[PDB]
C-alpha cells in the first residue's frame, strides 16, 4: 500500500534529477497562479512548483498527462512538477465546487455575465520563445535618424558584448500582427477591410517561427524590428519580448538632436516628438529596462547588466 | 547646464551609430 507508492515516488524523483540537464523542450508565459497543495497528488511530495500570473516556466518535459517537469525562469529556482493544463483545469474545476460547498446559503447571486458578451478564452499557458527577444523602443520612431543610429550603436554594442551568446536579427514581417487568437486560428480573424498593411499573415507567422527557433538553444536573441515603436504593438503576441525603452527625458534635447540631422529629418520634427510623448506616457511597467543615461557606455553597462542577470535565470548551473 | 551635457552625450551615441 505505502511501500508501492514511496516506490513510484523514487521513480518520479529519479525522472526529476536526470531533468535537470536535459535541454529545454519549450517555454510558457502563465495568465493563471497556482499554489500548490497536498491533495493535489504531486508526483514527488513537496516538489510542485509555486507560480503566479505572468511567470515564465521552461518546461523540460511532460511527465505525465497530469504532470510536467520545468522550473520558474529565475536565479535559485530548481526543477519541480508543474501541472499540465489538463490538471489545472480540473483542480480549478474542484475549487469552484469545493467553493459552492463551502458558501453561505445567507449569500445572494453574483454580478451577471452581461448579455451577448463575447469572451476569448485564455489557455492558462501560452508557448513563448525560450528566450525572450530583446527589442529596442525610442527615443522616438523607428526609420528616422535620430531613432535608428542610437538604437544601431546599441545592437553593436551587443554584438561584441555577448558574442558567442546572441543572435542579432532582422524581422521581415510586421510582427505586430502576430496577436495570439489570431495566429491560433487564422480563420476566425478574416476581416475585410483597406489598410496599409505591408505583411502577410503568412510571412507574419514564418517570422515568429524563425523567432522561436533562434532562441531554442537559449541564445540571447535581439530583433531589429522596425515596425515596433510601442510596447502596447505586441503586448497581445505571445513573443513576450524584453522591451528596452531608450529614454531621452527632455523633449528639448531631442528636438535639438533631430535638427542636428538637418532640414531633411527635421522637417519631421512633429511626428518625432508625438512619438517620443507617447512613450513618455507609458506606464513603466510596460518597459522591461528603460535606459535614460546620456551616454552611450552608461546606457550600455546598465543594459549589459540586465542581460547578464537574464542569462543567469535561463542557466542554471545545474542545467 | 543638463541640456549642454545631453546633447554632448547624445550626439556623441548618434556618431557611434554611424
Amino acid at each position: 500500500r505505502e511501500a508501492l507508492r514511496k516506490e513510484a515516488e523514487r521513480q518520479a524523483l529519479a525522472q526529476l534529477e536526470k531533468a535537470k540537464t536535459k535541454p529545454v523542450a519549450f517555454a510558457v508565459r502563465t495568465n493563471v497562479g497556482y499554489n500548490p497543495s497536498p491533495g493535489d497528488e504531486v508526483p514527488v511530495q513537496g516538489v510542485a512548483i509555486t507560480f503566479e500570473p505572468k511567470d515564465f516556466l521552461h518546461i523540460k518535459e511532460k511527465y505525465n498527462n497530469d504532470w510536467w517537469i520545468g522550473r520558474l525562469v529565475k536565479e535559485g529556482c530548481e526543477v519541480g512538477f508543474i501541472p499540465s493544463p489538463v490538471k489545472l483545469d480540473s483542480l480549478r474545476l474542484l475549487q469552484e465546487q469545493t467553493l459552492r460547498q463551502n458558501r453561505l446559503s445567507s449569500s445572494k447571486h453574483g454580478k451577471r455575465i452581461p448579455f451577448f458578451k463575447k469572451t476569448e478564452h485564455v489557455p492558462p499557458y501560452d508557448v513563448v520563445p525560450s528566450m525572450r527577444p530583446i527589442i529596442l523602443v525610442g527615443p522616438s520612431l523607428k526609420g528616422y535618424e535620430v531613432t535608428d543610429m542610437m538604437q544601431k550603436a546599441l545592437f553593436d554594442f551587443l554584438k561584441h558584448r555577448f558574442d558567442g551568446r546572441i543572435s542579432i536579427t532582422r524581422v521581415t514581417a510586421d510582427i505586430s500582427l502576430a496577436k495570439r487568437s489570431v495566429l491560433n486560428n487564422p480563420s476566425k480573424h478574416i476581416i475585410i477591410e483597406r489598410s496599409n498593411t505591408r505583411s502577410s499573415l503568412a510571412e507574419v507567422q514564418s517570422e515568429i517561427e524563425r523567432i522561436f527557433e533562434l532562441a531554442r538553444t537559449l541564445q540571447l536573441v535581439a530583433l531589429d524590428a522596425d515596425t515596433i515603436n510601442h510596447p502596447a504593438q505586441l503586448s497581445k503576441t505571445s513573443l513576450a519580448p524584453i522591451i528596452v525603452y531608450i529614454k531621452i527625458t527632455s523633449p528639448k534635447v531631442l528636438q535639438r538632436l533631430i535638427k542636428s540631422r538637418g532640414k531633411s529629418q527635421s522637417k519631421h520634427l512633429n511626428v518625432q516628438i508625438a512619438a517620443s510623448e507617447k512613450l513618455a506616457q507609458c506606464p513603466p511597467e510596460m518597459f522591461d529596462i528603460i535606459l535614460d543615461e546620456n551616454q552611450l557606455e552608461d546606457a550600455c553597462e546598465h543594459l549589459a547588466e540586465y542581460l547578464e542577470a537574464y542569462w543567469k535565470a535561463t542557466h542554471p548551473p545545474s542545467s | 547646464q543638463q541640456l549642454e551635457e545631453d546633447l554632448r552625450g547624445y550626439m556623441s551615441w548618434i556618431t557611434q551609430g554611424e
